[PDB]
């Protein structure tokens, strides 16, 4: 029983921003890995950022390089995210998946639920 | 005799950004150690030594420090050209040198989801005694990436060789293709086969498959 | 400028021997302590074994203590090495150095003229051709895309091998991948390449490679189903 | 502990063996039981002043090991993991061991040589005293270098001769370069300030100046008793040729051992001067007739003062317990021997008869003389090199006494007028004032050491004494018997004269 919540989500206009903040309980999740994902209308789980470890960074995806940032507390237990210059084209639901391993060859066992970003 | 570490065993950092790798000592050696920039496929070449030192003939931006046990290299501006790997090794005697494992710098690039491509095994191959499939992924990022090669809905280990080629400078993308070895047996064994693929850029695994 | 530089190096069968020599021009290494560092392929680094021409002090390392045999020579300012009873994990490469004596900087720097370096190895494989096995697409699937043509080449040795496109007329979209060494002790390479979907049947693929020491030039023909 | 006691008996000989030549003539100046009082209370007073030079010392030193920083521990680490792993490389039998002990004490090293001493912080780091630190550090990982290149052979056993041999070589590098002393005006100087430093020297050279000048006229007055073929001044010519000719000055340290020949002699010639009238029966006559109601009564309070003042110097209870039964006996039995006769003699000798065992005291005497300015002749010379900064500077220092002395071939008057002024002082009121000055914040009176012994239930008796001392010895020593001793100098000059030839020929 150790699952992820994805806090946040809701109507913004251009230019503004919003939070979100992953966070897991009943389990060591500092050592642990988190990544991001989207899914727009058709599209299927495209890939939004990683959380690699405390000591690297978050290999960005296609077109939000350079804009969307992941940052990680390990003491509070949370994979965070500070997004900035939202445009239509993040306009998606946004998922919380759990790296399954430690070499972080990506296996995902436990998935969110649904953030609309638009 | 004496232990040493090397913590980060793997980094990648984007030119013109600062980096720092880290060195620890078991014992309590009193400097004396050098960190060498072993281009692939020369011959390692000094940079620092005395530990906080720098050698003639070569750009000040390396500067390493001494924290009792634990020795960093640090490099201010990370020129595309000091891509490569940089061993810690201490020197206390003339017999008691030892490396660490080693660190290999790479060049960031955005996360890509690997195009997986599987072939049958040869028909030629049928002739010869021994066939062999093998399927690929190529144009992705990072390395790690887990292919588990499942046959009758099963896991499979042991009968795979991979193989992955070096970091590409037109793109900078990997490119790993995993073999699976088996005799003739394959026609009476699963006729279906998929190697299933786990990347950090995919969430669903692809499994491409084939008849006989 | 000095330089150092070391011979010899060649395969064996396991448990034979060979000779090492680090010939120093230039500056002398009558009185400087040579090493050997070896290093497996892709693995780290590890002292081997140093000698104090001046007095001789020779030290060996743990795993090749009892093995390796390392005398001393003057007059040609070289220092060999002899190597008995080889094993398959010392399969490396092999580097000369150069250490300032003690006390000073000159001892306080540590191996900082590297010689070339050899390469050795330990194997039960005979010098055979290797075998080229085209690598259909499976044009009635992966349609659309960007299909993928690839040409196998295993059972071949050893390692110094080149994969050329078309007889080398194909250069863009190349992917050859290290040959990995096969565990019956032969090798095996696969090379790949990405055609356009609109090209699956408009130009042929004669996939071509090349040997060194039994040089035979076999090319085979990639095409779809 | 402080490790004193060896100087406080060293000073405590000289100052006795000088004292104990010249008492009887103040003994008779004095009184019998004005001699005893005066002796047995100076004497209690100078051991206690001895206790408080040890106590400031050792709180001089105390201070310092706490407040100096904590820094440059990292060498003392060094050095005892040194001495740890050679102890367990004797203890070790097989060579595993001893090579990682080997490697052990050589990382030590090479942490230490990157390390300041603590003796030459504000030296250069490229000073020639850095370069040699630097250089014996580097022969020292030769010697562990040799030492683990024998032990990579399986050759234990020369391994452990090794060891030793860099134990050896490191002892005789840090022991004689890491120990050093400490004199007592650099106490001064760490606990008051510069200013009680900068008078403090001054008392302290001219004492010592002035000692020597009593030690030298000592022999003069002494060996004309062996013969009078020649004037005093004749043979105090050549004695002060003897001594300046031996300008230089060999470094000689720790003479505890040598000092036990002079104590056995010094206590034979008390012997020789108290027995060679118990049964020998001269006295006879007058022998008790004072004492002078005249300021001569302090005459002797200083020259007895004098007594108990190297004890304090040598920084620079029961052993003033066998000075006194080294002193009162001989002084009683001489003032009984001759009584009032000897205030015309002011040394003891001079109405001794010619026996054998006279003609072993003065040479007794003789060498204690010799022996007392080899020891004594170090620290004058050693502080005025460091006053200017091989002797082409301090060859003709001999002068000054040689004409000091000459003018006053006196032994009871000019050892009065010392012990009146200079040693009273120096020996008696700096060091307590200085002391009751240091205590005077309630700060400081929380980490000193308590009162020793069970006989007094207190801690603020330490002031009581204290408080009654310093103005006691002044007013009784430089109050009348400065006055008392300047005046008998001046009587005894003016009826020789200035520069007078001899001294009761």
């Amino acid at each position: 029983q150790v699952q992820l919540q994805e806090s946040g989500g809701g109507l913004v206009q251009p230019g503004g921003s919003l939070r979100l903040s992953c966070a897991a309980s009943g389990r060591t999740i500092s050592r642990y890995a988190m990544s991001w994902f989207r899914q727009a209308p058709g599209k299927e789980r495209e890939f939004v950022a990683v959380a690699r470890r405390s000591g690297d960074g978050a290999f960005y995806a296609d077109s939000v390089q350079g804009r969307f940032t992941v940052s990680r507390d390990d003491a509070k237990n949370t994979v965070y995210l500070q997004m900035n210059s939202l445009k239509p084209e993040d306009t998606a639901v946004y998922y919380c998946a759990i790296d399954s391993d430690t070499f972080y060859s990506g296996s995902y066992d436990y998935w969110g639920q649904g953030t609309q970003v638009t | 005799d004496i232990q040493m570490t090397q913590s980060p065993s793997s980094l990648s950092a984007s030119v013109g950004d600062r980096v720092t790798i880290t060195c620890r000592a078991s014992q309590s050696v009193s400097s004396a150690v050098a960190w060498y920039q072993q281009k692939p496929g020369k011959a390692p070449k000094l940079l620092i030594y005395s530990a906080s030192s720098l050698y003639s003939g070569v750009p000040s931006r390396f500067s390493g420090s001494r924290s009792g046990t634990d020795f960093t290299l640090t490099i201010s501006s990370l020129q595309p050209e000091d891509f490569a790997t940089y061993y810690c090794q201490q020197y206390l005697y003339y017999s008691l040198v030892t490396f660490g494992q080693g660190t290999k710098v790479e060049i960031k690039r955005t996360v890509a989801a690997p195009s997986v491509f599987i072939f049958p095994p040869s028909d030629s191959q049928l002739k010869s005694g021994t066939a062999s499939v093998v399927c690929l992924l190529n144009n992705f990022y990072p390395r790690e990436a887990k292919v588990q090669w499942k046959v009758d809905n099963a896991l499979q280990s042991g009968n795979s060789q991979e193989s992955v080629t070096e970091q590409d400078s037109k793109d900078s993308t990997y490119s790993l293709s995993s073999t699976l070895t088996l005799s003739k047996a394959d026609y009476e064994k699963h006729k279906v086969y998929a190697c299933e693929v786990t990347h950090q850029g995919l969430s669903s695994p692809v499994t491409k498959s084939f008849n006989r | 400028e000095v330089q150092l530089v070391e011979s010899g190096g060649g395969l064996v069968q396991p448990g034979g021997s060979l000779r090492l020599s680090c010939a120093a021009s230039g500056f002398n290494v009558v009185d400087f302590s040579l090493h050997w560092v070896r290093q497996a392929p892709g693995k780290g680094l590890e002292w081997v074994a140093y000698i104090s021409s001046s007095s001789g002090s020779t030290s060996y390392a743990d795993s090749v203590k009892g093995r390796f045999t390392i005398s001393a020579d003057t007059s040609k300012n070289t220092a060999y090495l002899q190597m008995n009873s080889l094993r398959a994990e010392d399969t490396a490469v092999y580097y000369c150095a150069r250490w300032g004596y003690w006390p000073g900087e000159p001892w306080w720097k540590a191996f900082d003229y590297w010689g070339q370096g050899t390469l050795v190895t330990v194997s039960s494989a005979s010098t055979k051709g290797p075998s080229v096995f085209p690598l259909a697409p499976s044009s009635k699937s992966t349609s659309g895309g960007t299909a993928a043509l690839g040409c196998l080449v295993k059972d071949y040795f050893p390692e110094p091998v080149t994969v050329s496109w078309n007889s080398g007329a194909l250069t863009s979209g190349v992917h050859t991948f290290p040959a990995v060494l096969q565990s019956s002790g032969l090798y095996s390479l696969s090379s790949v390449v990405t055609v356009p979907s609109s090209s699956l049947g408009t130009q042929t693929y004669i996939c071509n490679v090349n040997h060194k020491p039994s040089n035979t030039k076999v090319d085979k023909k990639v095409e779809p189903k | 502990g402080g490790s004193v006691w060896d100087a406080w008996f060293s000073c405590a000989s000289n100052q006795v063996a000088q004292v104990l030549l010249t008492l009887p003539y103040s003994f008779s100046q004095l009184g019998m039981l004005s001699g005893i009082v005066l002796q047995i209370f100076y004497g209690l007073l100078g051991s206690w002043t001895a206790y408080l030079i040890s106590v400031l010392y050792v709180e001089y030193r105390a201070r310092k090991e706490k407040e100096g920083k904590s820094f440059k521990a990292d060498l003392e680490d060094n050095w005892e993991t040194l001495n740890d792993n050679l102890k367990v490389i004797e203890k070790a039998d097989n060579a595993a061991q001893v090579k990682d002990a080997l490697t052990k004490m050589r990382a030590a090293a090479l942490d230490a040589q990157k390390a300041t001493p603590p003796k030459l912080e504000d030296k250069s780091p490229d000073s020639p005293e850095m370069k040699d630190f630097r250089h014996g550090f580097d022969i020292l990982v030769g010697q562990i270098d040799d030492a683990l290149k024998l032990a990579n052979e399986g050759k234990v056993k020369e391994a452990q001769a090794a060891a030793e041999q860099l134990k050896t070589t490191r002892n005789a590098y840090i022991q004689k370069y890491l120990n050093h002393v400490i004199q007592w005006f650099e106490v001064l100087d760490g606990l008051l300030g510069s200013y009680w430093k900068a008078l403090g020297l001054a008392f302290n050279c001219t004492f010592l100046l002035f000692g020597s000048v009593i030690q030298l006229i000592a022999c003069a007055s002494n060996i004309y008793y062996i013969n009078d073929h020649l004037d005093k001044r004749t043979w105090t010519y050549i004695f002060g040729a003897c001594c300046a000719t031996t300008v230089f000055i060999p470094s000689f340290h720790n003479y505890r051992i040598w000092s036990f020949l002079g104590l056995g002699m010094t206590t034979y010639t008390a012997w020789y001067l108290a027995i060679a009238s118990i049964i020998h029966g001269q006295a006879e006559g007058v022998k008790h007739s004072g004492p002078t109601k005249l300021v001569l009564y302090f005459t002797g309070a200083t020259n007895i003062l004098y007594t108990f003042g190297g004890h304090a110097v040598t920084v620079e209870l029961m052993a003033t317990l066998y000075v006194f039964t080294l002193t009162i006996p001989s002084a009683a039995a001489v003032y009984w021997a001759f009584g009032d006769a000897l205030l015309d003699h002011s040394n003891a000798f001079s109405l001794m008869p010619k026996n054998a065992w006279r003609d072993a005291a003065v040479i007794l005497m003789l060498i204690h003389q010799f022996i007392t300015f080899g020891f004594a002749c170090t620290p004058l010379y050693f502080v005025w090199e460091k006053v200017i900064g091989r002797a082409l500077a301090r060859l003709p220092v001999v002068i000054p006494i040689w004409f000091l002395a000459i003018i006053f071939p006196f032994f009871g008057p000019i050892n009065s007028a010392v012990g009146a002024l200079l040693v009273s002082f120096t020996v008696y009121i700096i060091p307590s004032l200085a002391h009751m000055l240091t205590y005077r914040s309630a700060s400081a009176r929380q980490n000193a050491a308590e009162k020793p012994p069970f006989f007094m239930p207190s801690w603020t008796a330490m002031y009581v004494l204290n408080a009654f001392v310093v103005v006691w010895v002044l007013i009784v020593g430089f109050g009348f018997g400065g006055w008392a001793s300047v005046t008998n100098f001046v009587r005894q000059v003016d009826t020789f004269g200035l520069f007078a030839k001899c001294y009761q020929c």
